[PDB]
């Protein structure tokens, strides 16, 4: 991994919010919001950080 | 489709939709009044710019209107956590000037019932490989979801404050740009764009804010302000 910020998700729901507030991934994929980037990660064996803030 | 299984449609067929901007669009809302709109909590932000009339939100066709918010009220008892009373006033700045492309959307007296079909509508698109995005203005009919159903697909969540609605086999909903728009059933709004696991995937529908619940509230708060 080649990093610098993790997603900060405390949701108490199963779901996210329908916001478009884009994050980089340093995996080079947009994610509409970083509630996104959590669930994603979570059915995954390597956590995805964020490059940048805003679309790639 | 990448319009979310919707179908595309313009700002003469949902004249109460509008843009929340703060650089980019981030949120939808719905005009209630020629100074007020109503989104959802979680669009919070400073400095929103509202914008009115728009069918491409890419494009200045020479006939929208760009608003500064000059007051956001969120919900009092909004909770972050668990997405409860995610419902928030915008007071605009000027009062928008009504026309075909720009006017308001009624409240409820009642609220509705399951099988009630509604129009939701949003910028909300989804590109290919998944990823969600703002570009095109999109129109969905869905019904009103029983609550039974509600809470058995997202089981502990649902509040008395929130409604689900959609199609239990997915490929049809709202999505990532739509939060805080206009759910209208029978010339009223009855829901706001709120959350969801995931969009248009079986088994998981929308999950809106139940404005029935908040008429009184928002009738009260535009009048004290
Ligand atoms: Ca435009």
């Amino acid at each position: 991994t080649s990093p610098q910020r993790e997603a900060t998700c405390t949701s108490e729901v199963s779901g996210c919010p329908k916001i478009y507030n884009p994050v980089c991934g340093t995996d080079g994929i947009t994610y509409s919001n970083e509630c996104v980037l959590c669930s994603e990660n979570k059915k995954r064996q390597t956590p995805v950080l964020i490059q940048k803030s805003g679309p790639c | 489709d990448k319009i979310v299984g919707g179908y595309t449609c313009g700002a003469n067929t949902v004249p109460y939709q509008v843009s929340l901007n703060s650089g980019y669009h981030f949120c939808g809302g719905s005009l209630i009044n020629s100074q007020w709109v109503v989104s959802a909590a979680h669009c919070y932000k400073s400095g929103i710019q509202v914008r009115l009339g728009e069918d491409n939100i890419n494009v200045v066709e020479g006939n929208e209107q760009f608003i500064s918010a000059s007051k956001s009220i969120v919900h009092p008892s909004y909770n972050s956590n668990t997405l409860n009373n995610d419902i928030m006033l915008i007071k605009l700045k000027s009062a928008a000037s009504l026309n075909s492309r720009v006017a308001s959307i009624s409240l409820p007296t009642s609220c509705a019932s399951a099988g009630t079909q509604c129009l939701i509508s949003g910028w909300g698109n989804t590109k290919s490989s998944g990823t969600s995005y703002p570009d095109v203005l999109k129109c969905l009919k869905a019904p009103i979801l029983s609550d039974s159903s509600c809470k058995s697909a997202y089981p502990g969540q649902i509040t008395s404050n929130m409604f689900c609605a959609g199609y239990l086999e997915g490929g049809k909903d709202s999505c990532q740009g739509d939060s805080g728009g206009p759910v209208v059933c029978s010339g009223k709004l009855q829901g706001i764009v709120s959350w969801g696991s995931g969009c248009a995937q079986k088994n998981k529908p929308g999950v809106y804010t139940k404005v029935c619940n908040y008429v009184s509230w928002i009738k009260q708060t535009i009048a004290s302000n």
